[PDB]
DNA sequence: CGCTGGTTTTTTTTTTCATGTGCCGGTCTCACACGTGCCTGGAGACTAGTAAGCGCTTCTAGTGGCGGTTAAAACGCGGTAGACAGCG
DNA sequence: TCTACCGCGTTTTAACCGCCACTAGAAGCGCTTACTAGTCTCCAGGCACGTGTGAGACCGGCACATGAAAAAAAAAACCAGCGGTAC
């Protein structure tokens, strides 16, 4: 007799822990190495103010948070709970990010 | 109240025009209208057709599993 | 090269956590990671081009503020 | 006793009416609704003709756009019929609503 | 019956059809109508402020343009 | 036989277990807060130059209203295709 | 399965139109003069640089929310056994 949580009442704890917290959900370092790779396609020889890459990485954090929510209330309205890219895409594309 | 929800089916497919088969959600409204009633009756009438469907008594002329038409012994 | 699987599925995860997502198909952790990038690359080309601009070789905060608000997603607290 | 089947004329009106550029709105009752929305902000207030069909043109273009985006929303949700709730969803989306 | 009637059934059809939409519910119509008001309310107050701004009595074109281009909505052959 | 009574099964409930989250009292650290002295930017007062407000004119446009057409709306009819809900 | 949407045909509606006449009011000219700029001075209020103190961030622990699985009770779906009936 093990103990274990129906699928799905783990997802809810996470959601109320993670809107009730603000520190950033992506791992500081890995997007500090994404930033400098794409700025490189820009120009090489960059350097970045720490605070720069932090203001990325807000506004990038924030951006998906949204776009999720968006995402969401897309897989619900067509009677889903489980996003999926067809959501993502009509989020998008209703915003105008896309075609 | 009324009992045999087998033979509650029975004289509701009885009642129920000659089909290629006959649906359940055609029959769970016979049964309810017809006969003293409760609620898991929709639960049991569904209890009730697949044991039915069991015995090869009852037999499903369309559909799958207890969303299709039956048919009886022929 | 290729950091962007650096974006953890773990992280994602979080992220949906955060807007509210309760169940998340295997093929969104690609699909995202698609996303992010377009958004940095509009983002950061910006920013680098205001970054040239000013002769400078470092990526200011200042840099990127200006570069989001072009973009239309205005932030607050890096000097905006 | 020639009948089409519902939805061939639907489809025969869409491409019409995306061939055509042509304003859908009826111009007197709209100027009407222009003028009496104006009131509530200031009365006795005169419109320049070209005012009023800037507003109309701005108003047939969001919505078509609008239709559009409600479109997707209903057949997202295996739907071909747009509902209030398509709108809703568009709208919210688009930072429009809530 | 408000001005807002006006806008009729097979008008509200035409912009749908436009819009490339086959089927449409009996409740759009109103639907429609309420969210056209809203339009035009928030895109009519700014353009009337532009005229009051002007101290004139008469809303031109330009007044809507302005308030268009404000609201996001930027419209061309009217000037401007 | 039709009954009918009690009991077998399906539901709901209570429960128990367990677990995790929230809270207090005691603790360390650092960012808040403030305080110094110095600098710059503000305010100041003066002068002149200008922009705009105000009244006058012109002229335009926009409004209101004319006959009546003919198109469009609008109504109700009747019949499918799709909404939708359930199942597996 | 059920109906509410479309596509059809008759009855009602009203928009469109090509025109005119009359005006409010938009727009543009000349005056005045009141305001704002742009100069030289003086000064302090706000900046950086640097101090130390309290708040909040952390810890552990124990008490409270919760969800999950399990024991108990209820509701309702049925077998017999029976009395009663005519054999
Ligand atoms: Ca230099
Ligand atoms: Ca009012
Ligand atoms: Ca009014
Ligand atoms: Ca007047
Ligand atoms: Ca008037
Ligand atoms: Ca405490
Ligand atoms: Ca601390
Ligand atoms: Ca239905
Ligand atoms: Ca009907
Ligand atoms: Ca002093
Ligand atoms: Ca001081
Ligand atoms: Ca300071
Ligand atoms: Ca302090
Ligand atoms: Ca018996």
């Amino acid at each position: 007799k093990p103990h274990r949580y129906r699928p799905g009442t783990v997802a809810l704890r996470e959601i109320r822990r993670y809107q009730k917290s603000t520190e950033l959900l992506i791992r500081k370092l890995p997007f500090q190495r994404l930033v400098r790779e794409i700025a490189q396609d820009f120009k090489t020889d960059l350097r970045f103010q720490s605070s720069a890459v932090m203001a990325l990485q807000e506004a990038c954090e924030a951006y998906l948070v949204g776009l999720f929510e968006d995402t969401n209330l897309c897989a619900i309205h067509a009677k889903r709970v489980t996003i999926m890219p067809k959501d993502i895409q009509l989020a998008r594309r209703i915003r105008g990010e896309r075609a | 109240d009324h009992p045999k929800y087998s033979d509650m089916i029975v004289a509701a497919i009885q009642a129920e025009k000659n089909r290629a088969g006959s649906s359940r959600q055609s029959i769970q409204k016979y049964i309810k209208s017809h006969y003293k009633v409760g609620e898991n009756a929709d639960s049991q009438i569904k209890l009730s057709i697949k044991r039915l469907v069991t015995t090869g008594v009852l037999k499903q002329t369309k559909g799958v599993g207890a969303s299709g038409s039956f048919r009886l012994a022929k | 090269r290729d950091n962007i699987q650096g974006i953890t599925k773990p992280a994602i995860r979080r992220l949906a956590r955060r807007g509210g997502v309760k169940r998340i198909s295997g093929l969104i952790y690609e699909e995202t990671r698609g996303v992010l990038k377009v958004f940095l690359e509009n983002v950061i080309r910006d920013a680098v081009t205001y970054t040239e601009h000013a002769k400078r070789k470092t990526v200011t905060a200042m840099d990127v503020v200006y570069a989001l608000k072009r973009q239309g997603r205005t932030l607050y607290g890096f000097g905006g």
